[PDB]
């Protein structure tokens, strides 16, 4: 009743959708009971699994990614991650990230994830723009949500939330969608001049 | 190990008392950068200027991952003395002295016992970790006597017996 | 789905104001429901309980929240062509467990089950809007072709 | 010979060189400290009453 494993895990989610983890496509071995520590190098069997979810759970490390050819969504939310790692064994066909609410303070590493499209990592620990400042290498990133961050609040408290889209988007120059709302050619226009 | 535990706190202890001689303010577990070439040397080592350059490398790649705040942590700075004492320990033996006069007896062929000031402010000018003017003034000071002639075992002996408690 | 969240506008604010701190059992839900709303929470087990084994909500939090005025802007401000990512990801162990039973919420309090009806008809609002977004993507593209 | 001993010499005076300065500069660190903190005793009011 401490932790569960990978194995009890994919027991559990093939018992609850009577489908074959190395055949779903949608492995969900989130939320389990109890939640689970440790990710371990079982999750390679998931060759034919496109998303991920070990979500809400005490996962503390990233690392075991290998075996998944065809991930392109990993969900680690809810979790005691700390630092972006050991992505490069998905990094080919990674689009989307989920690991929101997390206790990561340092973006580095993030530029691992090159096809990175979606990027959800709200109400993590970002106290500082150098952090912001990393995510200017991706290229495909399209959307990025940072509500409930140390920076973020500060802005909000101050009524400054239209000056925080506006670094956003000085920042990252290409973003679509910030914080659930779409980028205006008027925040567009406002990044630019300050750039 | 428990007793390498142990020997690890008894070397944790020694560097952390180091470390606060350095300290920007008492108690605040951080020492300036700038002073860590000279506080690196004050644990009982005679880091070279790759070593002092490596260390500063170190420590700057490893505050990077934290706030740039121009200081550096007592954790880090911990870690990275104690591995570069320990290191040193082993492979230069405590054997200063000798390591010393045989450095020295490398700038005499001759054997005459005494190595001339100017030419040995020239050689430190021009070869190796080329050093300011203050710092040669500072050699000639210490070791050059009224006749100008530097006795290099007894300048030895007062390098290696530098107030180092083992 | 979204004519059920702007009848709750206030009842269910006065009745949890007047609820003088719930126990952790609605206080899951409501934990929920701010989850939806996106709100900082710490995470770990606080307060667990051997039997449910669920991220069970804190105690201080819930008070601390509770008196925020911007809830009414809260179950009200909401448009289409959202993902709600984050709140589906962190929203699946109660899914799992059955602590959200409409039986079990109607006997706390008549706010207990608005507020488990307001976040079942946003649950279902998101996953009909994820259902949505590729079919019209798919019929646009039949429209240009 | 003389060709390798000419390289010799001069590697062996370079690093006699480096071990020295470094070895010198560890010895100054160590008497700057040895010269240690006799700080001015700033002579505090000697308060007679109370």
């Amino acid at each position: 009743a401490k932790a569960t494993t990978i194995k009890d895990a994919i027991r559990i989610f093939e018992e609850r959708k009577s489908v074959v983890a190395t055949e779903a496509e949608k492995v969900e071995l989130h939320g389990m009971i109890p939640p689970i520590e440790k990710m371990d190098a079982t999750l390679s069997t998931l060759k034919a699994c496109k998303h991920l979810a070990l979500s809400t759970n005490n996962i503390e490390k990233i690392s075991s990614l290998s075996g998944m050819e065809n991930l392109r969504i990993l969900s680690l939310g809810r979790n005691l991650i700390k630092k972006i790692e050991n992505l490069d064994a998905v990094a080919d066909t990674l689009e989307e990230l989920w690991i929101s609410y997390n206790q990561i303070a340092s973006l580095s590493g993030i530029e691992k994830l090159v096809n990175l499209r979606v990027l959800y990592m709200s109400n993590n620990k970002i106290t500082n723009w150098g952090e912001i400042d990393k995510l200017a290498a991706l290229d495909k990133l399209e959307d990025l949500l940072l509500a409930g961050n140390p920076l973020y609040n500060d802005y909000k408290e101050n009524n400054a939330t239209s000056e925080y889209r506006i670094e956003v988007v000085k920042r990252l120059p290409n973003l679509k969608k910030l914080d659930g709302m779409p980028v205006d050619v008027d925040e567009r226009e406002q990044a630019n001049v300050a750039r | 190990m428990s007793k390498l535990n142990d020997k690890h706190e008894r070397v944790r202890a020694r560097v952390r008392e180091a470390f606060i001689l350095f300290e920007h303010k008492e108690g605040s577990r951080l020492v300036d950068f700038k002073d860590v070439p000279t506080a690196v040397r004050a644990c009982g080592v005679n880091p070279t200027a790759v070593q002092m350059t490596h260390i500063l490398d170190q420590l700057a790649a490893l505050n990077a991952e934290t706030d740039a705040t121009g200081y550096v942590g007592l954790e880090n700075f911990e870690l990275v003395v104690c591995n570069f004492l320990i290191q040193q320990e082993a492979s230069l033996f405590r054997d200063d002295y000798h390591t010393l006069l045989r450095a020295f007896r490398a700038f005499d062929p001759d054997g005459r016992g005494f190595i001339d000031a100017e030419s040995f402010k020239s050689l430190l000018t021009g070869k190796g970790e080329a050093l300011s003017e203050d710092e040669l003034a500072k050699m000639m000071t210490v070791a050059a006597d009224g006749e100008g002639k530097i006795w290099y075992e007894d300048y030895a002996q007062r390098l290696a017996n530098d107030g180092r408690t083992i | 789905a979204l004519e059920a969240l702007n009848s709750i506008k206030d009842g269910d604010i006065k009745n949890l104001k007047a609820l003088k701190k719930p126990p952790q059992i609605i206080t899951r839900i409501f934990d929920c429901v701010l989850v939806l709303r996106m709100l900082p929470v710490t995470k770990a087990e606080y307060t667990d309980e051997k039997g449910r084994m669920v991220q069970v909500g804190n105690y201080p939090e819930a008070q601390k929240m509770m008196n925020q005025m911007s809830f009414l802007q809260d179950l009200k401000d909401f448009a289409k062509e959202q993902i709600n990512d984050e709140t589906v990801e962190l929203l699946e162990p109660y899914f799992m467990s059955e602590d959200f039973t409409f039986e079990n919420a109607q006997k706390g309090s008549g706010n207990v089950a608005g507020l488990c009806n307001w976040a079942e008809s946003m649950a279902k609002y998101h996953n009909v809007a994820k259902v949505v977004e590729p079919k019209i993507a798919k019929l646009r593209e039949a429209e240009a072709e | 010979e003389r060709a390798e001993f000419e390289e010799m010499r001069e590697t062996r005076r370079a690093q006699a060189a480096v071990i020295i300065q470094a070895w010198w500069r560890g010895h100054k660190v160590r008497m700057v400290m040895s010269g240690g903190g006799k700080k001015g005793a700033k002579k505090g009011g000697a308060k007679k009453k109370k």
